[PDB]
């Protein structure tokens, strides 16, 4: 089912099973990157929580102090630092890409041709709310990963 | 963008513009040669700078001449 | 043949002939007169 | 019209022509619980001013970095532990 | 004038044009456009090509000078 | 005021199974250079975005990426298939600028009705040195 | 404290001054008036 | 004895180089029979080495502290066999090459398509010229006086 | 269906084209105005798809060129086997191959 995007052959993409399928499109459409209708703050919270855990993963066990007793604590600290930096670069991104009050640069159309509402994430205040959610969610996910490594160390692998 | 210029040594052979892939050039009438035509460059905004025009100018050095200048999205030849 | 000699006179064929003759010359000189650093005749 | 037989240049609907599509941008409503959403709103609205967020991030991160590197001892980083070893005399005496 | 204005067809000529490949080099006039409105009538034919593999070019009357030979 | 633009209508597009060399976000915020041509038969041609397309019998329409794409296509059309072509420029606001002949005639036939610009009435060596135009916007070649 | 000043200034300089500098310079790049 | 260099006929390290190379070639000589081709070739190389060292001794070469002949180029009459006599021997041949080539290019210059004579070398013409560079130091001098060596701009 | 379709005396054996270098191409078979010509004489030497447009002459050219390559490899193996025969220690290497 490799017919082009929206059946439009002169747009540079295709509706292959990987892009446009009932399972993978649904998955890419019901996650906080593409929830264009809900406010960007909850989206950013979800995103930051997930990436905070994903970053605390390869800092405790993989790192300069992984074998020491300071593995979990200092690794979570480095993960929170990387999260602060990611919110930092997200912030300069929101400042540089769109200024203060312009309308959303997101597409106001869908595959079915409906003149949907534009994604307010791409606005200034919207991206700022998204960055705030990302920072809050990321620090929270870092400390929760630290908590789970603390109180529930035995089921997880140490190696 | 780029500044294409046609000097008065042109013989009006229409190779500069038949080689130009971006419609930058066009032949106009003139009274300076046996062919009674000379090339002009109105659409320099569409000039990428490929110098196919001056790789086909059969003169002492050149008559058409491309000067590299402020590069925009269309002079840089970007589809994005 | 005129054209065979025209080809033998071409630059690579004549170059390899000339440098084979020359190389044989210098080779036989460095075999008959080996290990030469100074010109001793009327030295 | 964009929906005609192999017509992709609806000059009025330039979004469908140029490819402006939310390819996966579902406009479905908030699937989160309202109470936790309000909780996150009230607890992350401080991070709403991107400029204040950036100033806070840079300054507090630099402060925490200096604090960690100044209060950390040599047990967590060998550079602050010091030599704890006699110095080798270099070549030619020491020069 | 209706009579010839420039060098003769075959007159070996020198190029005073500083931007040409054959500057300070001799040539061979093959034609002279007798129209009294063209700017570079003197069609020369040189012996060695330029960088564009071209042996001929139009020159003016003041950008050309015949040799004593 | 002798040749009017053509104002391309909603014509059909060639049969093509879709590629990746098509229209990116440049079209969504800048021009994208529609081309229109008129085929005698349903024949097959190489697309400038890579891949083979099947042009339709009658008028066609292609919105590819940029000027060089449509002009390369049109040159291949005119030389290989001997077919009249004309292409445009479609800004995202809506305007459609006509560009390829701009006189109904291709830009090789020196047809009167076009004003000569980019025209320095001198040989190329008689341009002034840069010091003569130092600290001036004119670089070397606009006097 | 003199032995503790590199521990304050090197993490300060080589990480924050890149943060400040690269951020402010990216903002200066991506600007419009 | 100039430049702090002892001659090779009265040098110690030069004879030491000789002895060391001879012992090296003799160590590779006790692996074959003394009448077979390898041993005969090794003995020939040995005599070649010994005569080489003795010839460098008898020519008055100057061997430094490292024990190798250091050639003198300054112009000392004793050491014109080092640079100046072979230098003249070179320049005579090199100018032969240049002069026959130049007279060849001038010979084909009055051709319809001269370049084909640079590809397809006219061997009769060159062979009639190939010995004309024997007298290059006088023909070139006259072409310089007559004005035929250097071209005129026009 | 399959056959031995083969035509006789298509090309003449003659040194006439040896004397005219660059004969195979149009721009090269007129003379060296420049030195690049000789580089184009070797570059396009085996570019038979550019010399002609029909695949028949190209196929014949590459077939006989493969024959020349096989001649070269047979001559190379001749050299190797010969040098083994005359200028080698193979007759001695069989005795003590782990040390010779
Ligand atoms: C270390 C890398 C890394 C990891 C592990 C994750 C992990 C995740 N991200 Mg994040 N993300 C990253 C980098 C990363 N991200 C970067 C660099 C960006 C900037 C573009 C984002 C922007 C982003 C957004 C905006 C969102 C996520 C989301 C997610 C979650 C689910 C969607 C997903 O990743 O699958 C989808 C994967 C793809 C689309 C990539 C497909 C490419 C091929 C087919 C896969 C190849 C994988 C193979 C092993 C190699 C998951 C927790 C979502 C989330 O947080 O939900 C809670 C969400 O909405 N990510
Ligand atoms: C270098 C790779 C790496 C490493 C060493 C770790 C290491 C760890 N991960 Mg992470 N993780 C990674 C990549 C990595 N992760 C990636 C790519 C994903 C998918 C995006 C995850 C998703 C993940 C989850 C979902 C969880 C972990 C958890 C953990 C911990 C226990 C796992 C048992 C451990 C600290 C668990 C934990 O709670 O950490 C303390 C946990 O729940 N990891
Ligand atoms: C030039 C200045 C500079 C300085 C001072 C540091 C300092 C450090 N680096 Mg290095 N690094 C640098 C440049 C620098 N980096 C560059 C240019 C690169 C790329 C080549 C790296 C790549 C690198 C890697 C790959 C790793 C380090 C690691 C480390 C830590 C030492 C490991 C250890 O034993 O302590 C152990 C100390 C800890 C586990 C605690 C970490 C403290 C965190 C980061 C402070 C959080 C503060 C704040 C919230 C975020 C920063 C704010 C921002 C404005 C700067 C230390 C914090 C290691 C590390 O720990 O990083 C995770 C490590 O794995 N660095
Ligand atoms: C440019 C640098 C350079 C220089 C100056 C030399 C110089 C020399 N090398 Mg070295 N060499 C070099 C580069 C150089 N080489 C390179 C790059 C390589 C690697 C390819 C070698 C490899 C090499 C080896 C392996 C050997 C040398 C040898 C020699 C010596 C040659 C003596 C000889 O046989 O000539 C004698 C003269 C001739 C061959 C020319 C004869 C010319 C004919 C007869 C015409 C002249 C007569 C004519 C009719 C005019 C007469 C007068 C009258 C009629 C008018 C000499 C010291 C050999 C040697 O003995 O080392 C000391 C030696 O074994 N060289
Ligand atoms: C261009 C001249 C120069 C250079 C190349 C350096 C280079 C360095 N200095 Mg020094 N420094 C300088 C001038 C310089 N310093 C001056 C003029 C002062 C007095 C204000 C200092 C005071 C100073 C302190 C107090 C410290 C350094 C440190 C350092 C190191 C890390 C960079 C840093 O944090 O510096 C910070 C320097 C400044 C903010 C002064 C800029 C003016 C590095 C080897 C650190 C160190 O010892 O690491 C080993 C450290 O703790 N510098
Ligand atoms: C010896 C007799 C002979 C003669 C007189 C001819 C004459 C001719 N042949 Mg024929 N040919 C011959 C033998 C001969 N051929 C053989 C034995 C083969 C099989 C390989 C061919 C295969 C052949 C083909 C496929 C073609 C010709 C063509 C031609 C014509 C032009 C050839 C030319 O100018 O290039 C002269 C080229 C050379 C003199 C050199 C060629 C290279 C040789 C074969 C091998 C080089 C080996 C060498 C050691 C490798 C390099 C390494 C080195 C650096 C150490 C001409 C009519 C062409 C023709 O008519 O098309 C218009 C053509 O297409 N010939
Ligand atoms: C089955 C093997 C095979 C065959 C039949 C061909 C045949 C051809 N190739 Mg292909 N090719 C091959 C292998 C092969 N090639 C390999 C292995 C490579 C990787 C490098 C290439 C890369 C390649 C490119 C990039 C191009 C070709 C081209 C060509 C065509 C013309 C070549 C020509 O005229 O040069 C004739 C022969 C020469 C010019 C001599 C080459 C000189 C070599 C590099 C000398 C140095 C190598 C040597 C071993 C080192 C010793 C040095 C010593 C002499 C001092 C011809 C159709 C060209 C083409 O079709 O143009 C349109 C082209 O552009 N080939
Ligand atoms: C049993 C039949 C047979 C055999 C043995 C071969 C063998 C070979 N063919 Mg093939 N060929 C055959 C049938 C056969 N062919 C048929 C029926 C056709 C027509 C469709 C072709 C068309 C064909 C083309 C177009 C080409 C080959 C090539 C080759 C050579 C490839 C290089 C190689 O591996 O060298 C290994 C070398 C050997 C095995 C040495 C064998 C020496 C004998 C004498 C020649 C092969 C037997 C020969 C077919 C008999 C013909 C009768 C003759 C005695 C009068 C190889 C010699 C290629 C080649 O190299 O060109 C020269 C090539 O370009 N052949
Ligand atoms: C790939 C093919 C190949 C290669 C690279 C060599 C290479 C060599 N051969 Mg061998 N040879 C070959 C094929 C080959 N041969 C074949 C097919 C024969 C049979 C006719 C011979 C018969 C042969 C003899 C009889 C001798 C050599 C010798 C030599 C050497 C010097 C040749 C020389 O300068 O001739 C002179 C140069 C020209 C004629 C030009 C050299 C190592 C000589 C050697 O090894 O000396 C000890 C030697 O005496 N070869
Ligand atoms: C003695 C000596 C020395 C020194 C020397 C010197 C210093 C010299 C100089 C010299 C010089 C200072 C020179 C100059 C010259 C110049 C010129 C100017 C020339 C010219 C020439 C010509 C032109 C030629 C030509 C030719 C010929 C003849 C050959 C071949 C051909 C030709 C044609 C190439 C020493 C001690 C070191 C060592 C020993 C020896
Ligand atoms: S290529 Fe040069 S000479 Fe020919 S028409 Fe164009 S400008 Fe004139």
């Amino acid at each position: 089912v490799v017919q082009p995007i929206n059946g439009d052959p002169f747009i540079g993409s295709l509706e292959t099973p990987v892009t446009s399928s009932p399972l993978i499109a649904w998955y890419l459409s019901n996650l906080p990157g593409y929830r264009t209708a809900v406010n960007p703050l909850l989206r950013g919270v979800e995103v930051g929580l997930a990436h905070g855990f994903f970053l605390v993963g390869p800092f405790v066990k993989a790192g300069p102090l992984r074998n020491t007793a300071y593995a979990g604590s200092a690794g979570s600290l480095a993960a929170a630092g990387l999260v602060v930096i990611l919110s930092m670069c997200l912030t300069i991104y929101g400042i540089s890409s769109f200024k203060e009050g312009e309308p959303s640069i997101a597409p106001s159309l869908t595959l079915t041709g409906r003149k949907k509402q534009p994604d307010q994430l791409q606005t200034a205040d919207g991206w700022a709310k998204f960055t705030g959610g990302f920072f809050f969610g990321g620090i929270s996910g870092v400390t929760w990963a630290y908590f789970l490594l603390y109180v529930l160390d035995l089921p997880y692998f140490v190696k | 963008s780029h500044s294409v210029k046609i000097y008065d040594t042109c013989i009006g052979c229409t190779q500069c513009v038949r080689a130009c892939p971006t419609d930058v050039l066009e032949m106009i009438p003139w009274d300076g040669c046996k062919a009674k035509q000379i090339a002009s460059a109105p659409r320099t905004e569409d000039c990428v700078g490929c110098k196919r025009c001056e790789s086909a100018c059969p003169t002492d050095f050149l008559s058409v001449r491309v000067y590299l200048w402020h590069e925009t999205t269309r002079s840089m030849g970007l589809a994005y | 043949m005129r054209d065979l000699k025209t080809y033998l006179s071409v630059a690579p064929v004549l170059s390899t002939l000339w440098f084979g003759s020359l190389a044989g010359l210098l080779i036989e000189i460095n075999r008959l007169f080996p290990d030469a650093l100074t010109f001793p005749f009327f030295s | 019209k964009y929906g005609d037989k192999s017509v992709y240049f609806d000059l009025e609907d330039l979004g469908n022509t140029t490819g402006q599509w939310d390819v996966y941008g579902s406009d479905a409503p908030s699937p989160y619980n309202p109470l936790q959403s309000k909780f996150f709103e009230t607890f992350a609205a401080p991070f709403t001013k991107r400029g204040l967020l950036l100033k806070f991030l840079i300054l507090g991160g630099g402060s925490l970095l200096t604090y960690v590197s100044a209060n950390s001892t040599g047990d967590v980083l060998p550079i602050k532990r010091g030599p704890q070893e006699p110095p080798k005399l270099g070549p030619r005496g020491k020069l | 004038k209706p009579p010839p204005i420039g060098p003769k067809r075959g007159s070996k000529v020198k190029i005073l044009r500083r931007e040409s490949y054959w500057f300070k080099n001799v040539g061979s006039v093959v034609a002279v456009d007798q129209d009294p409105k063209t700017r570079y009538p003197v069609v020369v034919r040189f012996a060695k090509v330029n960088y564009a593999n071209i042996s001929t070019n139009n020159y003016a009357l003041d950008e050309v000078e015949e040799v004593a030979a | 005021g002798f040749t009017p633009p053509q104002l391309d209508p909603n014509t059909p597009s060639p049969i093509f199974a879709g590629s990746t060399g098509g229209l990116l976000r440049k079209a969504q915020v800048e021009e994208f250079y529609v081309i229109t041509w008129n085929s005698p038969k349903e024949q097959i041609f190489e697309m400038p975005t890579g891949g083979a397309a099947i042009m339709r019998e009658g008028p066609n329409l292609l919105k590819l990426a940029r000027k060089e794409q449509c002009l390369a296509l049109g040159t291949r059309l005119r030389s290989k298939y001997k077919i009249t072509y004309q292409f445009y420029r479609v800004f995202p606001n809506g305007e459609v600028q006509y560009l390829h002949p701009k006189d109904g005639v291709y830009p090789e036939k020196a047809n009167p009705g076009r004003e000569g610009v980019g025209l320095n009435m001198r040989s190329i060596g008689k341009n002034v040195s840069p010091i003569e135009v130092k600290f001036t916007g004119k670089q070397s070649y606009d006097l | 404290t003199f032995n503790n000043l590199p521990s304050i200034f090197v993490p300060l300089v080589g990480l924050v001054f890149p943060a400040i500098a690269m951020a402010s310079l990216f903002l200066h790049i991506q600007k419009n008036k | 004895d100039i430049s702090g260099l002892t001659p090779c006929k009265d040098s110690k390290q030069f004879a030491k180089r000789e002895k060391q190379q001879i012992k090296k070639l003799e160590s590779s000589l006790k692996l074959y029979a003394p009448e077979s081709a390898p041993a005969l070739a090794l003995n020939a190389q040995i005599e070649k080495t010994k005569r080489r060292f003795d010839n460098y001794g008898k020519y008055g070469l100057l061997c430094g502290s490292d024990g190798l002949p250091h050639l003198i180029v300054n112009g000392d009459q004793r050491h014109w066999g080092e640079f100046i006599t072979p230098g003249i021997l070179f320049l005579y041949i090199a100018g032969w090459i240049g002069w026959v080539g130049r007279s060849y290019l001038i010979a084909i210059s009055g051709e319809k398509k001269p370049a084909m004579k640079e590809i397809i070398i006219d061997v009769p013409l060159a062979s009639r010229i190939i010995f004309r560079g024997f007298i290059w130091p006088v023909a070139a001098y006259r072409e310089f006086l007559n004005g035929d060596l250097i071209a005129k701009d026009v | 269906e399959v056959k031995i379709l083969v035509d006789r005396d298509p090309i003449k054996t003659s040194f006439e084209e040896w004397a005219k270098p660059g004969h195979f191409s149009r721009t090269i078979a007129k003379g060296p105005d420049t030195t690049t010509w000789i580089w184009n004489l070797h570059a396009d030497a085996h570019d038979f798809d550019s010399h002609t447009s029909d695949l028949e002459e190209i196929s014949r050219k590459v077939f006989s060129a493969h024959f020349g390559q096989l001649s070269i490899i047979f001559l190379w193996l001749s050299g190797m086997y010969f040098h083994g025969a005359r200028f080698s220690n193979y007759e001695a290497w069989l005795s003590d191959p782990t040390h010779i």
